[PDB]
């Protein structure tokens, strides 16, 4: 019954900075390490960023490592996705999940997903 | 002091039926679990017939005695029963009377099954 | 319920696949999160083939009651945890071994509770389940692909294992004697003799705190004050890669001790990060376990620390005049 619906899209310039939410109800939240998935216009599912529980640990994509930075607020049960110098290539729509630390890169365990947020950005 | 007297068993034909009683002395089947043991020669115990009186009084039987087995009791005669039908050369054995979670054990008594 | 320490749930295939021995400490863990030890240990005993925590993980695991403090902390480790790691062994049942009642039995295949000397796990062999009382197995076919779930798993009791410091006799019979004075009114434990009793009753289930501090029995109390300390040891902390899985020995040993493996800040004055560049993809990265230390537990005067702290289900023998 685990219930994370996200907010934060919209169509952001190219070079512009949004932040993303994912408010997580139904599981708990400071023992799970959030993850944040992207997934390109007709492509699958690609790994973009994770965090572990005390919000220490984050690794990016080599491609995303640049500019994003992922923290978590156990006040609230949300887990954040800050979005700096935006590109055209980032139009994909952002999906919140959990489960795993190191296991986080194959997308095989991931039982359903969030409705997910539509981000694109406009050259 | 608790002690379990065994008896009913005897010889019989495949496909017959028979009754064993199992006496409690010293406490009260009421509220106590009871099981039936059986060892047939050359080989080790396994549960028969449980009759749970901290799940409700429900019994319970294992896969193999299941369909054949039917196990209950009465609090009057202080007696513990073990009615026994369609039997197999397959239950040739020694059975025991046993209280759950203790180590008060039956003497046992022979139920053969052959032609 | 709590999460994963490092891997997600398993996704079998081959229900023959051999389970091999990792001595990575983190990839001891990782085995630990995909439920591989309760196969491992069905398999080895029971005369079980396939797995246990199919797509669920060991963070679905069933728990006698349902609420456990220690379960929502991930790191602390249940008993099977702790033989996984060569901290204790869990034995096979035998036929004195005592099946608690009250929890729902119907279904599992595997089950263990902290008895008074040791700790006992029942197991059902492949193709067959647990029936209600938890004393028999019977035929099922929802255990029958080769994959369980891990609502098949229950563990009894709010157990947390941990690293032991070794105490003497002295103090074990010290805390024997305050016991003994604090329960007079038990006889026997698990059919293990505690103080002398002309009168035995029908054994009735139990709830009481306990710890392993590790001598010939356990040592409940029913007074104690609990704190929880952090050291930061070498053995909360679990390394691993940057989304494969855990890391191997090597990689282990170079990160946990030359302290050229970068993390989060905790690890970095603990043992040492690496720092400048960014793109270390293939090095590990180490983080500390989500759970509250390790527990020093203050009774009986002088105050100890167990090797397990718990609060089980046990079966108790009370006096009769």
């Amino acid at each position: 019954e685990v219930q994370l619906v996200e907010s934060g899209g919209g169509l952001v310039q190219a070079g512009g900075s949004l932040r993303l939410s994912c408010t997580a109800s139904g599981l708990t939240f400071s023992s799970y390490a959030m993850g944040w998935f992207r997934q390109a216009p007709g492509k699958e599912r690609e790994f973009v960023a994770a965090i572990s529980w005390s919000g220490g640990d984050t690794y990016y994509e080599d491609s995303v490592k640049g500019r994003f930075t992922i923290s978590r607020d156990n006040a609230a049960n949300t887990v954040y996705l800050q979005m700096n110098s935006l590109k055209p290539e980032d139009t994909a729509v952002y999906y919140c999940n959990s489960g795993g630390i190191a296991t986080m890169k194959l997308m095989d365990q991931y039982e359903y997903w969030g409705q997910g947020t539509q981000v694109t950005v406009s050259s | 002091e608790v002690q379990l007297v065994e008896s009913g068993g005897g010889l019989v034909q495949p496909g017959g039926s028979l009754r064993l009683s199992c006496a409690a002395s010293g406490f009260t089947i009421s509220n106590a679990d009871m099981r039936w043991y059986r060892q047939a020669p050359g080989k080790e115990r396994e549960l028969v017939a449980l009759l749970l009186s901290s799940l409700g009084g429900s019994t319970e039987y294992a896969d193999s005695v299941k369909g054949r087995f039917t196990m209950f009791r009465d609090n009057a005669r202080n007696t513990v029963y073990l009615q026994m039908d369609n039997l197999k050369a397959e239950d040739t054995a020694v059975y025991y009377c046993n209280v759950r979670w203790t180590d008060y054990w039956g003497q046992g008594t022979q139920v053969t099954v052959s032609s | 319920d709590s999460g994963p320490i490092i891997c997600a749930g398993p996704i079998h295939s081959n229900k023959s696949a051999d389970i091999p021995h990792l001595l990575g400490y983190s990839e001891k863990i990782c085995q630990i999160d995909r439920l591989i030890h309760v196969s491992s240990w069905l398999r080895n005993h029971s005369q079980f083939q396939g797995y246990v925590g199919q797509r669920g993980g060991r963070s679905q695991v069933s728990y006698y009651p349902a609420e456990n403090s220690y379960s929502r902390w991930s790191g602390l480790l249940s008993p099977c945890d702790a033989d996984w790691l060569g901290m204790l062994v869990v034995k096979k049942a035998k036929g004195s071994d005592m099946i608690v009642p009250g929890p729902s039995y119907k279904g599992k295949v595997f089950f263990e509770r902290p008895t008074f000397d040791g700790y006992v796990g029942w197991g059902c062999g492949s193709g067959k389940s647990r029936t209600e009382s938890g004393e028999l197995c019977s035929s099922d076919s929802g255990t029958s692909s080769g994959l369980l779930p891990s609502n098949r798993v229950l563990w009894i009791g709010d157990v947390a294992c941990q690293p032991m410091t070794p105490i003497p006799e002295e103090t074990f019979l010290e805390l024997k004697s305050f016991s003994q004075s604090e329960f007079p009114d038990i006889c026997k434990i698990d059919g293990i003799v505690f103080n002398q009793c002309e009168g035995e009753s029908l054994p009735q289930p139990f709830d009481v705190a306990w710890m392993d501090v590790g001598h010939s029995h356990k040592i409940i109390m029913r007074e104690h004050k609990t704190k929880w300390v952090q050291e930061s040891s070498s053995k909360d902390f679990v390394c691993y890669k940057e989304g494969t899985g855990p890391c191997s020995e090597s990689e282990e040993k170079t990160c946990k001790t030359s302290g050229s493996c970068r993390g989060d800040m905790q690890f970095c004055k603990v043992a040492g990060c690496e720092h400048g560049e960014e793109a270390s993809e293939a090095k590990c990265r180490c983080s500390l376990v989500h759970k509250p230390g390790e527990v020093v537990v203050s009774y009986g005067g002088m105050r100890v620390r167990p090797k397990c702290y718990g609060f089980s289900r046990m079966m108790a023998t009370l006096e009769v005049n």
